[PDB]
C-alpha cells in the first residue's frame, strides 16, 4: 500500500544504475572506429548504434522513473511531520520469525546437500594420478 | 611522425618571447615604483635579461631540431579536396576528422577519470577462450600455447627471452592458479608420462609465483575476462629483464621485483 | 634472535629478542627479555634498551583485560607504526613548531603531529600575512596511503567570500586536502610551496573583495567552490569562460584555462586562441578585475572571429604545388589581433572600447606614403570602403564599428545582392572581399 | 616554391639581428637623450626613430608565427588523414573515396543528430 | 649579448630618470592601445588599525581548544592580564589519582616557557610520598625535553607521567 | 582482501592475502582467519567511507596497543572526519570491535572557560570524542557505518 | 549575497541531474565551427561537471538513507514487511536453483546409465 522503504531501494538502485549506464555507454562509444572500414563495409556502426539507441531509451526510462519515485516519495508525507534530524545518534513479528526459522531450516539441508556433493562431485582429485 | 610535439613547443617558444620582450619593453616605460632603499630594480632588469637569454637558447635549440618536413605534402590524401568545387560541397571532411578526434579524446578521458565508480553493489562457452588466445598470440617476444590435456579447464604456457617459461591453467576466461619456473626445470612436453604440473620449482621461483599468484589475486576484474588477461601479460611482460633494482642496491638479496603498479623496485620492502 | 623491518627504511633498527634462560624455579615462561637497539660498513651504536624494557609484563598484567607473542607484535608494530612519525617530526624540528608526542583527542589511538605559527613566504607579507593569521585555523598531519610511505595534510580557514552555493555551504571553510608521498624516507619543501600558492592566491582573493559595478548584473554566479583555485562564469547569459588560477612551482608564472561548462556555449567556447597573452598579461599584475573586463571586451569578437575556417589550406595553392592557408589568427597583444588572408593582406581589426571596436591597416607601420614594411603585398583593393558599407586615397586611420562586426561576420549563402543564380556556399563578406 | 621549415631556418638569423640592430638604435637614442637633457651639445647624429625597427621586429615575429602554423597545420592533417584512411590515391578508385568520404560524413552527422536528440529528451 | 643597452641604462642611476616617458611611450601608444590600465574604482589603504583589544592571543587558545576533554582550563584572579595573557589551572580527570593543579603562566610565541613553576611544591608535595615519587619523575622527565612547549608538551607528558604513577 | 592459499599435507598451508604476506600455520591453529575478518572489517570500512565524506588514509593496521589485541595479534583501528565531525572505529579479536563515535556541536559538558571570554565561540573543533555506544542499532551486517555516516545535513 | 553563509535558492535535486548530465556534452554536440587547434582544455570542465555530478549524487544518497533510517525508526513495521519480502524472494530463487541442479544431475546420470555396454 506504501511500500516507501523499497520505493527507496528502487530509487537508490536506479541512480546507481544511471551511473552505470553512462560509464557503460562512454566505454561503448569509446573506441568508435572509422565508420567507413576499410574492411568492414556496414557491420559495426550499425550494431554500435543500435545498442546507442537501447542505452538512450534505458536511461530516458531510468530519469523517469526517478522522477516519479522522488515525486511519491516527496508527496505521501505521512508519519513525524516534523522528522527531527537529531533523532539518528543513539548515546506481529511471529509470523517473520517463523518464516526465518523454516529459511534457517531450509538453508541447513540445501548447506547439508552442498556438503554431499562436495564428496560426491570431487571424483577425480583422488584418482587422476592414474586417469588415463 | 611526432614531430607536432616539438612544433607546438617552438609556437609556445616563440608566442614567450614575444609577450616577454613586450612586457620587458612596457617595464621600462617607468622606473622603480617606490624604493625608498636602493636601486634594487637592477636585479628584475638582470632578470628579464636573463629570461632573454632563455629564449634565444630555446629558439636556437628548436632551429637544431625539426630537421625538415617529407616533400609531396599532405601524401596526395585531401586531392579530394584539393579538387575542384565541382565534387567539393570537402571541409566537411575535416570538420568531421576534428569532431571526432575530440569526441575520442573526451570519451577517453572520461572513462579514465570514472574509475572511481559509485557503484555501492553489483546485483539487481568453449569459443571467447580460443580467440582470446588468438588475440593475445600476436604480440611479439611472448609465444603462447596451449594443450589442455586435463579437460575442460584450459591449460597453457608463455614463454620469454630466456627459458623461464610460465606455467598457466586456469578456467575458461580468469586466470588463476598459476605457477612459474625457470631454464626447462619444468620439463613439462612429457614430465613422466604427461605435460605434468608437479607444482615445485629449485627454491628460488617460489618467490615469484607468490608475485604471479598474489597479482592474480588483484587483477581480478569482475567482467572483461580479455582487459584481466591483457594486464596478467603485461604484468608477466615486466620481468624480462631483472637487472634494475632501485630503492636500493642490485645486491640486496636473490632478485628484486614486485610491480603491480607497472613499476618494479626492490622486493620484500611493500 | 632479532628482527628487522623495511616499511620505515632499508635498514634503520633492529630488534634483538632473547629469552631468560635459567628462570628462578620454572622449566617454561623464559620471561622473554627484550632489548632495543638503535647503530646506524654496518655501525654498532649504543643501544641502551631505552624502552620499557622489561615493565611491559607488569603493564600487561596490571590492566583490566596459546602464546603471548601479542607483545613482541604490538611492540614491532608501534615501532613500526611510529619512525615514520618522529622521522618526520625531526625533519619539520627544523623550521618552526617542534611539539613532541601530541595526541589527537587521545581516543583516535594514533600518532598525530600538528602545526603551530606556520613560517612566513617569501610572497607578500606585509599585511597579507596578517589577513593569513586571521585566517589560520587548527592545523595538522596524519598517516596516509598503504601506511608504508605517504603523508597527508589537512588545512581549514576564517570565512570565505569565494564561498557560494550548492557546495555544502559552511561558515567556516569546510577542509583543504593536500597529499604527499616520498621515495627514501623532503615533503617540507612542497608544503612550504603549497603554502606560499595559497598565500599568493588568498592575496589575490582579498584583493577581489569589492563591488563591481555593472558586472554583478551579469543574483551572482560564481558556484564554482573555491577549493585551491578561484572559478567563475558569469557571462554570456549563462555559465562559461571558467577561469583558472594555481601556482606551479615549477615556475613562478600562473596557469589559467577557460571553461567549458554551459549547454548553451560552442563546441569550445574557450579562448585559447588568445589564452597565451591573457595569462602573460595576468602574470603582469594580479589584478583579476582587468582580467574580468578584458574578457568580457573581447568575448563577442573572438567569437566572431573563429566562425571563418583557417585551419584548411584551401585546396592546393592556386601558384604552385605547396600549400597556404587563408587566415592568421595574431595574439601578439591582449585585444589587438592582426588577421591575413592567404599569407598575406593583414587586416588590423580589434576592440578597445567597453562597447565598440576599431578596424584600420595593419601593413603601413607609421608611414601612410612614406614607406612601407617590406614585406607580403599591402593594401589590397579598397577595404574603407567595404567597411563603411557596414558601418551602420592610398591609407586607412582607425575606422571604428560596433552588433555590425557580427553582420560582417558569419558568412551567409546569400553572396550579397544574391540574385538566385547558383552557388551551394556560404561565402562571408570579408572571404568574398578578398577572393 | 620555398619549404616552411627550411624558410624558418634561413629566417632565424634575420631576426637575431634585427634584434641585435633594434637593442643598439635603442641604446643609441638612450645615450643621446641622456647626453642632451643634462649634458652638452654632444650627441648630433639623427638615427632612426626605433619605432621601424621595432616594427619591422613584431612584423617578423608575426610571419615567422604565420608560416609555424601553416606548417603545423598541414602536418598534423596528413597525420590524421593517414591515421584514418587508408592508402588509396589512384588500392581503391577516387570514386569509392568520395564514396566512403561521403559516408563518413553521413555517420558524424548521424550522430550528432543523435547526441542532439538525447539532449532533447534529457530536457 | 645585448650588454651596451645594460649597461647604458645602468649609467642613468640618479634621480633624473623621467626622459624614458619621452623614449618610450610614443612607441608604447603606437603598438598597445590599451584604455584598460586602471580605471576601475581602487585606492590605496595599506593599514587603518589592528590590534586584538578583545582577547588572549588566538594561537594559544585555539590550540588547546582542541585539546581532550581529560582536561578542563579555568582562569585564576587576573594577574596575567596584557603580557602573560594565560593563568590557567587543570585538573586531570581520567581513571588515575588526580593531583595539584599546575600554574600555565605562559611568554610570546616563541614558546622558551616552563609555565608551571610549581608556587606550593613544597608542602603539597611533601604531603606524600607516592605524589613526591611522582614529581621526581615528572621533573626528570622534563628535562629531556628539548625546547618543551607548555600548550601540548608540557601538559602531556604531566598526564603520561601521572598515568604512569600506578607503576 | 582477496586471498588465495593452498594445503600441503606434510607441510602447512601458505597463503597471501594481497602483499605476498607468506605464512605457516599448524594442524588447528588458525585464528589467522579471525585476524584476517577483522582487518578485512576495517578496510571495508576504509573503502565504503572512501566511496561516499572522503576522510584521509590514517587508517593504521596497529597502533598505541589499546587492550593488549588478544587473540592472535588481532589489532585494527581507523577514524573518519566526514564534515565538521569525526567518527572513529576499532577492531580486532572481540577486543572492542564494535567501536563508533559521534559528537553534536552544543554538547553538554564542555570547556569553555578559557575561551567563553572571547567572542567568535569556536563550535567548529571537535575535543570531546563521545562514543556512540554502537549497541542495539539498526546495524544488519556492520557494514551500515555509512548509513551512521549520513548523518551530516538533511 | 556571495559571502552570506544563507542559501536564498531552492527547486533543486531533480533538475540538477539533468542539467549537470547535458551541461558538458553540450559542449560536444553542437552545430558550431570547432578550431582544429586544443589540448588540456576540455578536460578540466569534464572533471568539473562529473565531480559536482558525482557530488549532487552524493548528496541525494545520503538524503535517501537518512529518510529510510527516519523512516524504520518511525515505522519499522515497512522494512519488516521488506525484510520478509526479500527473505521470500530469496527462498524462492534458491528453491529454483535447487530443482535446476536436480533435474540437470538426474537428465546426466539418466543418459550415462549403460554407457558401458558389456
Amino acid at each position: 500500500e506504501v511500500n516507501t522503504a523499497s520505493l527507496c531501494r528502487i530509487g537508490q538502485e536506479t541512480v546507481q544504475d544511471i551511473v552505470y549506464r553512462t560509464m557503460e555507454i562512454f566505454q561503448l562509444l569509446r573506441n568508435m572506429q572509422l565508420p567507413n572500414g576499410v574492411t568492414y563495409h556496414t557491420g559495426t556502426y550499425q550494431d554500435r548504434l543500435t545498442k546507442l539507441q537501447d542505452n538512450l531509451r534505458q536511461l530516458s526510462v531510468l530519469f523517469r522513473k526517478l522522477r516519479l519515485v522522488y515525486d511519491k516519495c516527496n508527496e505521501n508525507c505521512g508519519g513525524m511531520d516534523p522528522i527531527p534530524v537529531e533523532q539518528l545518534i543513539p548515546y506481529e513479528r511471529r509470523e517473520i520469525a517463523e518464516v526465518n526459522k523454516k529459511l534457517k531450516q531450509k538453508n541447513q539441508q540445501l548447506k547439508q546437500i552442498m556438503d554431499q556433493l562436495r564428496n560426491l562431485i570431487w571424483d577425480i582429485n583422488a584418482m587422476l594420478a592414474m586417469r588415463n | 611522425s611526432v614531430n607536432l610535439e616539438a612544433f607546438s613547443q617552438a609556437i609556445s617558444a616563440i608566442q614567450a618571447l614575444r609577450s616577454s620582450v613586450s612586457r620587458v619593453f612596457d617595464c621600462l616605460k617607468d622606473g622603480m615604483r617606490n624604493k625608498e632603499t636602493l636601486e634594487g630594480r637592477e636585479k628584475a632588469f638582470i632578470a628579464h635579461f636573463q629570461d632573454n637569454l632563455h629564449s634565444v637558447n630555446r629558439d636556437l635549440n628548436e632551429l637544431e631540431r625539426l630537421s625538415n618536413l617529407v616533400g609531396k605534402p599532405s601524401e596526395n590524401h585531401p586531392l579530394h579536396n584539393s579538387g575542384l568545387l565541382s565534387l567539393d560541397p570537402y571541409s566537411q571532411l575535416l570538420q568531421a576528422y576534428k569532431w571526432s578526434n575530440k569526441l575520442q579524446y573526451h570519451a577517453g578521458l572520461a572513462s579514465g577519470l570514472l574509475n572511481q565508480q559509485s557503484l555501492k553493489r553489483s546485483a539487481n562457452p568453449q569459443y571467447v577462450d580460443d580467440v582470446i588466445s588468438r588475440i593475445d598470440r600476436m604480440f611479439p617476444e611472448m609465444s603462447i600455447h596451449l594443450s589442455r590435456p586435463n579437460g575442460t579447464s584450459a591449460m597453457l604456457l608463455v614463454t620469454l627471452g630466456k627459458v623461464l617459461k610460465v606455467i598457466v591453467v586456469m578456467r575458461s576466461l580468469f586466470i588463476d592458479r598459476t605457477i612459474v619456473k625457470g631454464y626447462n626445470e619444468n620439463v613439462y612436453t612429457e614430465d613422466g608420462k604427461l605435460d605434468i604440473w608437479s607444482k615445485s620449482n629449485y627454491q628460488v621461483f617460489q618467490k615469484v609465483t607468490d608475485h604471479a599468484t598474489t597479482a592474480l589475486l588483484h587483477y581480478q576484474l569482475p567482467q572483461m575476462p580479455d582487459v584481466v588477461v591483457r594486464s596478467f601479460m603485461t604484468w608477466l611482460r615486466s620481468y624480462i629483464k631483472l637487472f634494475q633494482a632501485p630503492c636500493q642496491r642490485c645486491g640486496k638479496f636473490l632478485q628484486d621485483g614486485l610491480p603491480p603498479t607497472w613499476r618494479d623496485f626492490r622486493t620484500l620492502e611493500a | 634472535k632479532n628482527k628487522l623491518f623495511i616499511k620505515l627504511t632499508r635498514l634503520p633498527q633492529y630488534y634483538i629478542v632473547v629469552e631468560m634462560l635459567e628462570v628462578p624455579n620454572k622449566p617454561t615462561q623464559l620471561s622473554y627479555k627484550y632489548y632495543f637497539m638503535s647503530v646506524n660498513s654496518p655501525a654498532m651504536a649504543l643501544l641502551l634498551q631505552q624502552f620499557k624494557e622489561n615493565i611491559q609484563d607488569l603493564v600487561f598484567r596490571t590492566k583490566t583485560g596459546c602464546a603471548f607473542n601479542k607483545v613482541l607484535a604490538h611492540f614491532v608494530a608501534m615501532c613500526d607504526t611510529n619512525m615514520p612519525f618522529v622521522g618526520l617530526r625531526l625533519e619539520l624540528s627544523n623550521l618552526e613548531i617542534p611539539h613532541q608526542g601530541v595526541q589527537v583527542e587521545g581516543d583516535g589511538f594514533s600518532h598525530a603531529i600538528r602545526l603551530l605559527k606556520i613560517p612566513p613566504c617569501k610572497g607578500i607579507t606585509e599585511e597579507t600575512q596578517k589577513a593569513l593569521d586571521r585566517s589560520l585555523l587548527d592545523c595538522t598531519f596524519r598517516l596516509q596511503g598503504r601506511n608504508n610511505r605517504t603523508w597527508v595534510a589537512e588545512l581549514v580557514f576564517a570565512n570565505c567570500p569565494l564561498n557560494g552555493t550548492s557546495t555544502r555551504e559552511q561558515g567556516p571553510s569546510r577542509h583543504v586536502y593536500l597529499t604527499y608521498e616520498n621515495l627514501l624516507s623532503k615533503v617540507v619543501e612542497m608544503f612550504l610551496n603549497d603554502w606560499n600558492s595559497i598565500a599568493r592566491l588568498y592575496e589575490c582573493v582579498l584583493e577581489f573583495a569589492r563591488s563591481l559595478p555593472d558586472i554583478p548584473a551579469h543574483i551572482f554566479s560564481e558556484v564554482r567552490v573555491y577549493n585551491y583555485r578561484k572559478l567563475i562564469l558569469c557571462y554570456g547569459t549563462t555559465k562559461g569562460s571558467s577561469i583558472s588560477i594555481q601556482w606551479n612551482s615549477i615556475h613562478q608564472k600562473f596557469h589559467i584555462s577557460l571553461g567549458t561548462v554551459g549547454p548553451n556555449s560552442g563546441c569550445s567556447n574557450c579562448h585559447n586562441t588568445i589564452l597565451h597573452q591573457l595569462q602573460e598579461m595576468f602574470n603582469k599584475t594580479p589584478n583579476v578585475v582587468q582580467l574580468l573586463q578584458v574578457l568580457f571586451d573581447t568575448q563577442a569578437p573572438l567569437n566572431a572571429i573563429n566562425k571563418l575556417p583557417t585551419v584548411p589550406m584551401l585546396g592546393l595553392t592556386q601558384r604552385t604545388n605547396t600549400a597556404y592557408q587563408c587566415f592568421s589568427i595574431l595574439p601578439q597583444s591582449s585585444t589587438h589581433i592582426r588577421l591575413a588572408f592567404r599569407n598575406m593582406y593583414c587586416i588590423d581589426i580589434y576592440c578597445r572600447s567597453r562597447g565598440v571596436v576599431a578596424i584600420r591597416d595593419g601593413a603601413y607601420s607609421l608611414f601612410d606614403n612614406s614607406k612601407l614594411v617590406e614585406g607580403f603585398y599591402p593594401a589590397p583593393g579598397l577595404k574603407t570602403f567595404l567597411n563603411m558599407f557596414v558601418d551602420s586615397r592610398s591609407w586607412a586611420a582607425s575606422i571604428p564599428t560596433i552588433s555590425a562586426l557580427n553582420i560582417l561576420l558569419l558568412p551567409s549563402p546569400t553572396p550579397g545582392l544574391v540574385p538566385g543564380l547558383a552557388g551551394s556556399y556560404l561565402c562571408s563578406p570579408l572571404e568574398r572581399f578578398l577572393g | 616554391d620555398f619549404d616552411p621549415v627550411q624558410r624558418y631556418k634561413m629566417l632565424i638569423p634575420q631576426l637575431k639581428e634585427s634584434l641585435q640592430t633594434l637593442m643598439k638604435v635603442a641604446a643609441q637614442n638612450l645615450i643621446q637623450n641622456t647626453n642632451i637633457d643634462n649634458g652638452q651639445k654632444s650627441s648630433d647624429g639623427p638615427i632612426q626613430r626605433f619605432d621601424k625597427c621595432l616594427e619591422e621586429f613584431y612584423a617578423l615575429c608575426d610571419q615567422l608565427e604565420l608560416c609555424l602554423r601553416l606548417a603545423h597545420e598541414c602536418l598534423s592533417q596528413s597525420c590524421d588523414s593517414a591515421k584514418h584512411s587508408p592508402t588509396l590515391v589512384p588500392s581503391l578508385p577516387y570514386p569509392q573515396y568520395l564514396a566512403v568520404i561521403k559516408a563518413q560524413i553521413s555517420c558524424a552527422k548521424d550522430i550528432h543528430t543523435a547526441l542532439l536528440d538525447c539532449a532533447n529528451k534529457v530536457t | 649579448q645585448p650588454l651596451l643597452d645594460a649597461v647604458l641604462a645602468n649609467i642613468r642611476s640618479p634621480v633624473f630618470n623621467h626622459s624614458l616617458y619621452r623614449t618610450f611611450v610614443p612607441a608604447m601608444t603606437a603598438i598597445h592601445g590599451p584604455p584598460i590600465t586602471a580605471p576601475v574604482v581602487c585606492t590605496r589603504k595599506r593599514r587603518l588599525e589592528d590590534d586584538e583589544r578583545q582577547s588572549i592571543p588566538s594561537v594559544l587558545q585555539g590550540e588547546v581548544a582542541r585539546l581532550d576533554p581529560k582536561f578542563l582550563v579555568n582562569l585564576d584572579p587576573s594577574h596575567c592580564s596584557n603580557n602573560g595573557t594565560v593563568h590557567l589551572i587543570c585538573k586531570l580527570d581520567d581513571k588515575d589519582l588526580p593531583s595539584v593543579p599546575p600554574l600555565e603562566l605562559s611568554v610570546p610565541a616563541d614558546y622558551p616557557a616552563q609555565s608551571p613553576l610549581w608556587i606550593d611544591r613544597q608542602w603539597q608535595y611533601d604531603a606524600n610520598p607516592f605524589l613526591q615519587s611522582v614529581h621526581r619523575c615528572m621533573t626528570s622527565r622534563l628535562l629531556q625535553l628539548p625546547d618543551k612547549h607548555s600548550v601540548t608538551a608540557l601538559l602531556n607528558t604531566w598526564a603520561q607521567s601521572v598515568h604512569q604513577a600506578c607503576l | 582482501s582477496i586471498q588465495l592459499q593452498l594445503n600441503i599435507g606434510v607441510e602447512q598451508i601458505r597463503v597471501v592475502h594481497r602483499d605476498g604476506r607468506v605464512i605457516t600455520l599448524s594442524y588447528q591453529e588458525q585464528e589467522l582467519q579471525d585476524f584476517l575478518l577483522s582487518q578485512m572489517s576495517q578496510h571495508q570500512v576504509h573503502a565504503v567511507q572512501q566511496l561516499a565524506w572522503q576522510v584521509l588514509s590514517f587508517s593504521n593496521h596497529v597502533g598505541l596497543g589499546p587492550i593488549e589485541s588478544i587473540g592472535n595479534a588481532s589489532a585494527i583501528t581507523v577514524a573518519s572526519p566526514s564534515g565538521d565531525y569525526a567518527i572513529s572505529v576499532r577492531n580486532g579479536p572481540e577486543s572492542g570491535s564494535k567501536i563508533m563515535v559521534q559528537f553534536p556541536r552544543n554538547q553538554c559538558k564542555d570547556l569553555p572557560k578559557s575561551d567563553v571570554l572571547q567572542d567568535n565561540k569556536w563550535s567548529h573543533l571537535r575535543g570531546p570524542f563521545k562514543e556512540v555506544q554502537w549497541n542495539k542499532m539498526e546495524g544488519r551486517n556492520f557494514v551500515y557505518k555509512m548509513e551512521l555516516l549520513m548523518s551530516a545535513l538533511s | 549575497a556571495a559571502p552570506g553563509a544563507p542559501r536564498p535558492s531552492s527547486s533543486t535535486l531533480v533538475d540538477e541531474l539533468e542539467s549537470s548530465f547535458e551541461a558538458c556534452f553540450a559542449s560536444l554536440v553542437s552545430q558550431d565551427y570547432v578550431n582544429g587547434t586544443d589540448q588540456e582544455e576540455i578536460r578540466t570542465g569534464v572533471d568539473q561537471c562529473i565531480q559536482k555530478f558525482l557530488d549532487i549524487a552524493r548528496q541525494t544518497e545520503c538524503f535517501f538513507l537518512q529518510k529510510r533510517l527516519q523512516l524504520s525508526v518511525q515505522k519499522p513495521e515497512q522494512v519488516i514487511k521488506e525484510d520478509v519480502s526479500e527473505l521470500r524472494n530469496e527462498l524462492q530463487r534458491k528453491d529454483a536453483l535447487v530443482q535446476k541442479h536436480l533435474t540437470k544431475l538426474r537428465h546426466w546420470q539418466q543418459v550415462l546409465e549403460d554407457i558401458n555396454v558389456q
